[PDB]
């Protein structure tokens, strides 16, 4: 019945700082070192450092020297990770984890930190026009922050849909595609509309996708 | 500095299979080796520590063995909840992790169905061109997309995204997006995506002429 509860997702500009919290409950806080580990989207795990809850003594990976500050508050059984001068490379899920001396046995739920020069922006939606079975889709380009939702035909079309995970572009904006496979014989008559919603920018786009006329 | 490697990078398995995955250290680490399981969107979960001690609450089908530079994790008879990525970790001195082994649901090889999409006129009016290549409903996950523009290999200007394995047919799909400036797009004629996969005897090309 141990729980490590972390603070919510953060969106930050390059050069800014972020402070992530990790509140421990269900055990004696001072009995265990606490560590921080991060994981870039789709990638592996990277240790950041360790803090002693009794003394506050801390060490970190050399990569983070001068940029990471780890602190603890025994009154609230909370540990903090502050990472300053953020850059794109810091975009990751950050986890706190409890040391058991041979392992990490409980981890927080993670905190996503997104570092981007971008600000709130709704997407542009472009057709992936159909060239048996045909593929068509919508390219949902240049929005920030996550998430967008995509449905087809207002939710009436679900079979054969694949909505891909978003990718963060070098511009700091996200992009993703949603595709569906349908019968070629349906292309003349059945309307296919992708419904894109980006709540952070209050942007709703309903894009009809049709064969390109030549 | 200690580096951990893991093999295989990906393993196809079925319910009921005995599964063994391996972790190797660049120098001796001497029993201080941990195994974690991770599922999408969740934190890692502890399975084994001291390279052979099964943590309480973890099912007995899991076990680990090893010392020095070589370690294994075995699942004696895989169950549906065991499809996941597995990481090893040295529990000493930078606490480094191996790169993970994903265990996914085996099915027969399925070659991708490949589709290419030119940029829309609407997008081109704004100054950028996205060319999309879709690899649909394939298995195993390993696949390679190469972009060629007027027969020249493209590097540094594409990004890939992959779905999670489909619960109904056990396949993956993948999108690759090539980004060019409008001027660069208009300078060239032949746009090709070339796909390699276990199910293909040789690379398959889908292309269009701008």
């Amino acid at each position: 019945q141990v729980q490590l509860v972390q603070s919510g997702a953060e969106v930050k500009k390059p050069g800014a700082s972020v402070k992530v919290s990790c509140k421990a409950s269900g055990y004696t806080f001072t009995n265990h070192y606490m560590h921080w580990v991060r994981q870039a989207p789709g990638q592996g795990l990277e240790w950041m450092g360790i803090i002693n809850p009794i003394s506050g003594s801390t060490s970190n990976a050399q990569k983070f020297q001068g940029r990471v500050t780890m602190t603890r508050d025994t009154s609230t059984s909370t540990v903090y990770m502050e990472l300053s001068s953020l850059r794109s490379e810091d975009t990751a899920v950050y986890y706190c984890a409890r040391d058991i001396v041979d392992a990490f046995d409980f981890w927080g739920q993670g905190t996503m930190v997104t570092v981007s020069s971008a600000s709130t922006k709704g997407p542009s939606v472009f057709p992936l026009a159909p060239s048996g079975t045909a593929a068509l889709g919508c390219l949902v380009k240049d929005y920030f922050p996550e998430p967008v939702t995509v449905s087809w035909n207002s939710g009436a079309l679900t079979s054969g849909v694949h909505t891909f995970p978003a990718v963060l572009q070098s511009s700091g904006l996200y992009s993703l595609s949603s595709v569906v496979t349908v019968p070629s014989s349906s292309l003349g008559t059945q309307t296919y509309i992708c419904n894109v919603n980006h709540k952070p920018s209050n942007t709703k786009v309903d894009k009809k996708v049709e064969p390109k006329s030549c | 500095a200690i580096q951990l490697t893991q093999s295989p990078s990906s393993l196809s398995a079925s319910v009921g299979d005995r599964v063994t995955i391996t972790c190797r250290a660049s120098q001796g680490i001497s029993s201080a080796l941990v195994w974690y399981q991770q599922k999408p969107g969740k934190a890692p979960k502890l399975l084994i520590y001291d390279a052979s001690s099964l943590e309480s609450g973890v099912p007995s089908r899991f076990s680990g063995s090893g010392s020095g530079t070589d370690f294994t994790l075995t699942i004696s008879s895989l169950q549906p909840e065991d499809f996941a990525t597995y990481y090893c970790q040295q529990f000493n001195d930078y606490f480094t992790f191996g790169p993970g082994t994903k265990v996914d649901i085996k099915r027969t090889v399925a070659a991708p169905s490949v589709f290419i999409f030119p940029p829309s006129d609407e997008q081109l009016k704004s100054g950028t061109a996205s060319v999309v290549c879709l690899l649909n409903n394939f298995y195993p996950r390993e696949a390679k997309v190469q972009w060629k523009v007027d027969n020249a290999l493209q590097s540094g200007n594409s990004q890939e995204s992959v779905t999670e394995q489909d619960s109904k047919d056990s396949t993956y799909s993948l999108s690759s997006t090539l980004t060019l400036s409008k001027a660069d797009y208009e300078k060239h004629k032949v746009y090709a995506c070339e796909v390699t996969h276990q199910g293909l005897s040789s690379p398959v090309t889908k292309s269009f002429n701008r």
